[PDB]
């Protein structure tokens, strides 16, 4: 699965 | 507060900074589904990065309000909040998501894909009227109801524009990412971006959908990232075969790398694959 | 082949590539995980990317042979191939991962912690001393049996180093990847890294059981990998307050920047934290 | 949740 992010 | 007046279940999902559950409405006896949000990240954060948190977290339930009423989005019912969590209590969706219906099914139908495309491109319509951007469309993230309804969910990223507002952070999810984001993390000198990667990841589903697996979908980032940059994918071998050519056409438009020549909602549901004459 | 003796049942997992089920032995009725691995890419991929991902496997299940055996790593039962699918059978672990452990209980004891990163530190001496970097370890890749003993899976991105090699890809789970890894895409004239990355990631898992997050948590994944990189962390508010000064002494030996003056495992176990005198 | 990821 994926998962979301914050650079 | 929250749990005086329901009583929490089990895990259905799960987030970087939050665990969905499902749980019983004490009074009434209903079930419904709980995001619990640590904005103290896990056991400890800053106060600027809570405050940060903080600040998404209400910017998340504002455009849950906003949007409220619409038939294919989900509806948040009541919101609860602590110096460390947050609540917001959501409306139960027993047959999850369309990501566990593609494993199941492994590949959809270009008659069911048909669909789901329709009930997805107007909601999508419907935001960018107000201009509101999800910025994280993907699979996992629209679930399904007893009617096999599309029901678009998690605002966590969204953003309602002002006039001539832009966007410069980088965030979603990989595989799904447009290219004007990757290339606003390379160049600091960049204009931004907007409504468009919206669509973008709306091609990706398209074709998730119909072939089984992700258009841009490689084993190391480096090389995928470099692949969606440059727009390099593929028809493929025996996959596509069966396929009539306006689908193709449709998710051909999706998947264009500069955004102003970018197919919009309202284009997209003016195709022939939707119909034409 | 694999159809003709196994029955399949629910999904216990999924991931970028592969789909774990439970599923029961025709022959005997007893109970396994299998896990399905595409090579095709979903629905399709060009052949060099096949290959790329049918020659990652093939050292997956090498490596999953070489370590057979140990107590507290899983076991790899039988082995299946056609031309796009893999199917890797393994004991079944009924009461899941660590993570989902960690969920249900927010925070785990320092006492409890002991217990954990004991076995766990075992594990990893172990594979170091036959030369072999794990390159993935987290919560979810960590299960646990009935009596509640620690079991190590997913060797996906593993590898047994030769004498004098060094590796210089960039993967993992992006908040516990080591520094060194980061360093090596902002910079193509970097030396590489080795076995010293599952040390840093060892410390985020037990700074993460410790006080329910992880060590370098942020919103924004830009400023996450900035943390990361300067090794920006720190032991806040009330959450430490109940831990000693020596489990402390202990994470932050795993969580320093420069390899070369990171802690090892048997350096590790020989700490006062698991005892000195 | 958190899945990996190759560059
Ligand atoms: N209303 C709901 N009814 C049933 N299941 C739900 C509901 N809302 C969420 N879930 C499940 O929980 C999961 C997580 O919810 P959500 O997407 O809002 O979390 P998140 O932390 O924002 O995740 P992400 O990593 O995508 O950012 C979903 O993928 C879905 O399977
Ligand atoms: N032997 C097992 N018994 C029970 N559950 C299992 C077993 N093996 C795997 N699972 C579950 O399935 C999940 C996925 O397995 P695995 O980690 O090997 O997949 P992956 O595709 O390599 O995932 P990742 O994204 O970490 O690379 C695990 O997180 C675990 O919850
Ligand atoms: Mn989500
Ligand atoms: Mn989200
Ligand atoms: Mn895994
Ligand atoms: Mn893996």
């Amino acid at each position: 699965r994926q998962m979301s992010f914050r650079l | 507060g929250f749990y005086e007046n329901y009583e929490p279940k089990e895990i259905l999902g799960r987030g970087v900074s939050s665990v969905v559950r499902r749980c019983i409405h004490k009074p009434t006896c209903k079930e419904y589904a709980v995001k619990i949000i640590d904005v103290t990240g896990g056991g400890s954060f800053s106060a600027e990065e809570v405050q940060e948190l903080r600040e998404a977290t209400l910017k998340e339930v504002d455009i849950l309000r906003k949007v409220s009423g619409h038939p294919n989005i989900i509806q948040l019912k009541d919101t609860y909040e602590t110096n460390t969590f947050f609540f917001l209590v959501f409306d139960l969706m027993k047959k999850g998501e369309l990501f566990d219906y593609l494993t199941e099914k492994v590949t959809l139908s270009e008659k069911e894909t048909r669909k789901i495309m329709r009930a997805l491109l107007e909601v999508i319509c419907a935001l960018h009227k107000l201009n509101i951007v999800h910025r994280d469309l993907k699979p996992e993230n629209i679930l399904l109801d007893d009617d096999m309804n599309i029901k678009l969910t998690d605002f966590g990223f969204s953003c309602q524009l002002d006039p001539g507002e832009k966007l410069r952070e980088v965030c979603g999810t990989p595989s799904y990412l447009a290219p004007e984001i990757i290339e606003c993390s390379m160049n600091d000198n960049h204009p931004g971006y907007g409504k468009e990667v919206d669509m973008w990841s709306t091609g990706v589903i398209m074709y998730t959908l119909l072939a089984g697996s992700p258009p841009f979908w490689h084993r190391k980032q480096m090389l995928m990232l470099r692949m969606i940059m440059s727009g390099n994918y593929q028809f493929g071998s025996p996959e596509w075969d069966d396929y009539s050519d306006t689908v193709k056409d449709l998710v051909s438009r999706f998947l264009v790398v500069q955004p102003q020549k970018r197919y919009t909602a309202e284009e997209a549901l003016a195709h022939p694959f939707f119909q034409q004459y």
